[PDB]
C-alpha cells in the first residue's frame, strides 16, 4: 500500500512564500528518484523539477533557480517552497517517483491548487467519438525520432491523478488489464485500446523521458457520439 | 667542494641480518669472494605501508623493482625459488641494467630531491686482510628517479663494513685526464685546513 | 569496455607522441582545462593515465571541472585537479547493429555521490523500498544496471560515442616523459650559438681531441668557464672558442 499526501490548499499573495509537502509510506525518500509535474488544467502538463537520490536538484528549462525544493530525511518528506509567485502560475503541482527506464511514474501524488493574485511531440488522432464495442487507433508523433523505449502513455481522470498504462511502448505495468497493447517504432506510437468498458472514457497522455527536458502530449479526452 | 662525504680516519662497524638506520646516506663495502651478495632493502616501514625499495638479481641483468612487497627474515634463494615477498599492493617503477660485474666492491647511496644516486666500484686487490692503504674514485652507476622518503634497511644473502655521512668540505685534485688521484679533507688537522 | 566498467592504462617511460593529435582532424571535441594546448612537447608530468569509455550522445558534454548529472553522479567524476584532457569520438557501423546493442551497463541507482577517480562494482539491488532484497526481483528491489539501447538513427544524441581521459600526475617522482627534438644539425669551424643540452651560448665548434669519461658531459677551466661539450647524437665532444672581437 502505497500512499502520497500532500496539503497546499492555500491561497498566497502576490510576492508572497508558500511550502509544499510531499510524504512517503514505506519506501525511502534517500534512494530513489523523485519528480515534480505540473498539470497546467487545460494544456499538456509539463515538468519542474527533479531530485535524484543524493539532492542534486534539477529544474525546468524556462523556470531557474526561483523554486526551491529540498529533501528531510528525518520527517520523510520532500519539502518544495515557493518563492515570489508571478502572473500565470496556476496549476497543480504533482509529485512522483521516478523509474523511467523501467517503469515511468508508477505512482503519483494525490492533487492541489495554487492560485494567483486576483522536443517536439504531437499527439494526432484528437477527440475521435466512439461507442464501445470495438478497439481505437492513439498515434504520438515526435520530432527528435526517439530510437526505442523512451515513450511512455499515462492517464488522465478527473480529479484523481494520473495512472500508468504502458512503459516504455512495450510491456504494460503493473496491474494493468491486458486490453490495452503498443505498436510503433521511429518517429511514431500507437497505442490500441480492445473491447472499450466504462471505466475506460478518459485522457490519454503521450511522454517522452531519457533526453532533454520531459516533455507530455497536449491531450486526447474520449467522449461519447 | 662542500658536499657529502664520508670524513677521513673515521671508524665504521664490521658486520657478520641485524636492521640498519640511514641518516643522510650510506657507505658500503664487501668482499667478492664470499658471494653471499646482491640484496638490498630501503624504506620507513615495512607493512604493507609508503613505497620501498628492492635491489636484488638472479645471475643476470639487475633487476630493481620498487613494488610494494612484504619482505621476510633471512629470504634464501637459488639452489630455483623465489619468496623474498608475500603481498603486493602497486608498482611505480621498474629498472632493468647490465649486472654490477681478490675483489673488493665499494658502493655509497645517496638520496635528496627524489633522486636515488648509486655510485658503485669494483677493485680488484693483493692484500686479503682488510682495507688497503690507497685511493680509488667512485664512478656513479645508477640513478633512479623515485621521490620518496627512506629512513632504515637491510642487506642480504658475514663479512661487510658500513658508514654514515654528513657534510664535509673536500679538496680534490685532478690527472690531465679526468681521474681524481688524491682528496684533502678540510675539518681535519690544522695542516689540512 | 562501458561506463559502467570504465578501464585504465598507464603509460610507461617513453618519448610522448604528441604532435599528431591536434594535427588530426578526427577530433571535434578537444576542450580541456589545464596547461596550453600547444606546449605539449614542453611538458613534465610524472605519469600519465589514459581512461576509456563508450558513453553516448549529448552526455559527453558534462565532462567538465565541476557538474553534476546522470552521467557524473555514480560514475566516472572529473575533479577540479583533473589535469590533462579530455577526447571525443565519432561513432558508426563499426560500434552499432542492426539487431541493436545489449552487452553494455550504465549505473543508474544508488545511495551516494561517487568521489573522484573511483569505481564501485557491486550490483546484486540497490534497495529502493525498505522490505527485504535477499534477491527476488519485485517491488521495492529493483535492479541498478540497465542495457543501453542502441540502433540506426540520426545520431545527433543516439549514437556510442567514444570519450578517453588523459589525467596527468603533478609533482610525486621526477618526470621520464619529455621529449624535445629541435631537429638541428651540426656547423662547425664559424661561429653560431648553441643551445647543447640546456648550455646557451655562442662560439665556434671546433674539433676537439679530449678524453671524457663515459660519464662526463662538459668540461670546464680554472676560472670555471664552459670549455668543451658533449654533443649526445654521436657522443661526440666538441670544443668552444669565444667570437674573434678587439679593437680598431
Ligand atoms: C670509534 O671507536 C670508539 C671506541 O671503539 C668509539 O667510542 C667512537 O665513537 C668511534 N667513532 C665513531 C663511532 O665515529
Ligand atoms: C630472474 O627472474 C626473472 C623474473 O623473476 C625471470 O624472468 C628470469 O628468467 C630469471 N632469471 C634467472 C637466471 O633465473
Ligand atoms: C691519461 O691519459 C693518457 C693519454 O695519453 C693515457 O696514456 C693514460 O693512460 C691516462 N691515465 C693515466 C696517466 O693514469
Amino acid at each position: 500500500e502505497v500512499q502520497l499526501l500532500q496539503s497546499a490548499g492555500g491561497l498566497v499573495q502576490p510576492g508572497g512564500s508558500l511550502r509544499l509537502s510531499c510524504a512517503a509510506s514505506g519506501f525511502t525518500v534517500s534512494a530513489n528518484y523523485m519528480s515534480w509535474v505540473r498539470q497546467a488544467p487545460g494544456k499538456g502538463l509539463e515538468w519542474v523539477s527533479v531530485i535524484y537520490p543524493g539532492g542534486s536538484t534539477f529544474y525546468a528549462d524556462s523556470v531557474k533557480g526561483r523554486f526551491t525544493i529540498s529533501r528531510d530525511n528525518s520527517k520523510n518528506t520532500l519539502y518544495l517552497q515557493m518563492n515570489s509567485l508571478r502572473v500565470e502560475d496556476t496549476a497543480v503541482y504533482y509529485c512522483a517517483r521516478d523509474l523511467s527506464v523501467a517503469g515511468a511514474f508508477d505512482i503519483w501524488g494525490q492533487g492541489t491548487l495554487v492560485t494567483v493574485s486576483s522536443i517536439v511531440l504531437t499527439q494526432s488522432p484528437g477527440t475521435l467519438s466512439l461507442s464501445p464495442g470495438e478497439r481505437a487507433t492513439l498515434s504520438c508523433r515526435a520530432s527528435q525520432s526517439v530510437s526505442s523505449s523512451y515513450l511512455a502513455w499515462y492517464q488522465q481522470k478527473p480529479g484523481q491523478a494520473p495512472r500508468l498504462l504502458i512503459y516504455g511502448a512495450s510491456s504494460r505495468a503493473t496491474g494493468i488489464p491486458d486490453r490495452f497493447s503498443g505498436s510503433g517504432s521511429g518517429t511514431d506510437f500507437t497505442l490500441t485500446i480492445s473491447r472499450l468498458e466504462p471505466e475506460d472514457f478518459a485522457v490519454y497522455y503521450c511522454q517522452q523521458y531519457g533526453s532533454s527536458p520531459y516533455t507530455f502530449g497536449q491531450g486526447t479526452k474520449l467522449e461519447i457520439k | 667542494t662542500q658536499d657529502l662525504f664520508l670524513p677521513f680516519f673515521s671508524n665504521v662497524t664490521w658486520f657478520h641480518n641485524p636492521v640498519l638506520p640511514f641518516n643522510d646516506g650510506v657507505y658500503f663495502a664487501s668482499t667478492e669472494k664470499s658471494n653471499i651478495i646482491r640484496g638490498w632493502i630501503f624504506g620507513t616501514t615495512l607493512d604493507s605501508k609508503t613505497q620501498s625499495l628492492l635491489i636484488v638479481n638472479n645471475a643476470t641483468n639487475v633487476v630493481i623493482k620498487v613494488c610494494e612487497f612484504q619482505f621476510c627474515n633471512d629470504p634464501f634463494l637459488g639452489v630455483s625459488e623465489f619468496r623474498v615477498y608475500s603481498s603486493a599492493n602497486n608498482c611505480t617503477f621498474e629498472y632493468v641494467s647490465q649486472p654490477f660485474l681478490k675483489n673488493l666492491r665499494e658502493f655509497v647511496f645517496k638520496n635528496i630531491d627524489g633522486y636515488f644516486k648509486i655510485y658503485s666500484k669494483h677493485t680488484p686487490i693483493n692484500l686479503v686482510r682488510d682495507l688497503p692503504q690507497g685511493f680509488s674514485a667512485l664512478e656513479p652507476l645508477v640513478d633512479l628517479p623515485i621521490g620518496i622518503n627512506i629512513t632504515r634497511f637491510q642487506t642480504l644473502l658475514a663479512a661487510y663494513y658500513v658508514g654514515y655521512l654528513q657534510p664535509r668540505t673536500f679538496l680534490l685534485k685532478y690527472n690531465e685526464n679526468g681521474t681524481i688521484t688524491d682528496a684533502v679533507d678540510c675539518a681535519l688537522d690544522p695542516l689540512s685546513e | 569496455a562501458s561506463v559502467y566498467a570504465w578501464n585504465r592504462k598507464r603509460i610507461s617511460n617513453c618519448v610522448a607522441d604528441y604532435s599528431v593529435l591536434y594535427n588530426s582532424a578526427s577530433f571535434s571535441t578537444f576542450k580541456c582545462y589545464g596547461v596550453s594546448p600547444t606546449k605539449l612537447n614542453d611538458l613534465c608530468f610524472t605519469n600519465v593515465y589514459a581512461d576509456s569509455f563508450v558513453i553516448r550522445g549529448d552526455e559527453v558534454r558534462q565532462i567538465a571541472p565541476g557538474q553534476t548529472g546522470k552521467i557524473a553522479d555514480y560514475n566516472y567524476k572529473l575533479p577540479d585537479d583533473f589535469t590533462g584532457c579530455v577526447i571525443a569520438w565519432n561513432s558508426n557501423n563499426l560500434d552499432s547493429k542492426v539487431g541493436g546493442n545489449y552487452n553494455y551497463l550504465y549505473r543508474l541507482f544508488r545511495k551516494s555521490n561517487l568521489k573522484p577517480f573511483e569505481r564501485d562494482i557491486s550490483t546484486e539491488i540497490y534497495q529502493a523500498g525498505s522490505t527485504p532484497c535477499n534477491g527476488v526481483e519485485g517491488f521495492n528491489c529493483y535492479f541498478p544496471l540497465q542495457s543501453y539501447g542502441f540502433q540506426p538513427t540520426n545520431g545527433v544524441g543516439y549514437q556510442p560515442y567514444r570519450v578517453v581521459v588523459l589525467s596527468f600526475e603533478l609533482l610525486h617522482a621526477p618526470a621520464t616523459v619529455c621529449g624535445p627534438k629541435k631537429s638541428t644539425n651540426l656547423v662547425k669551424n664559424k661561429c653560431v650559438n648553441f643551445n647543447f643540452n640546456g648550455l646557451t651560448g655562442t662560439g665556434v665548434l671546433t674539433e676537439s681531441n679530449k678524453k671524457f669519461l663515459p660519464f662526463q658531459q662538459f668540461g670546464r677551466d680554472i676560472a670555471d668557464t664552459t670549455d668543451a661539450v658533449r654533443d649526445p647524437q654521436t657522443l661526440e665532444i666538441l670544443d668552444i672558442t669565444p667570437c674573434s672581437f678587439g679593437g680598431v
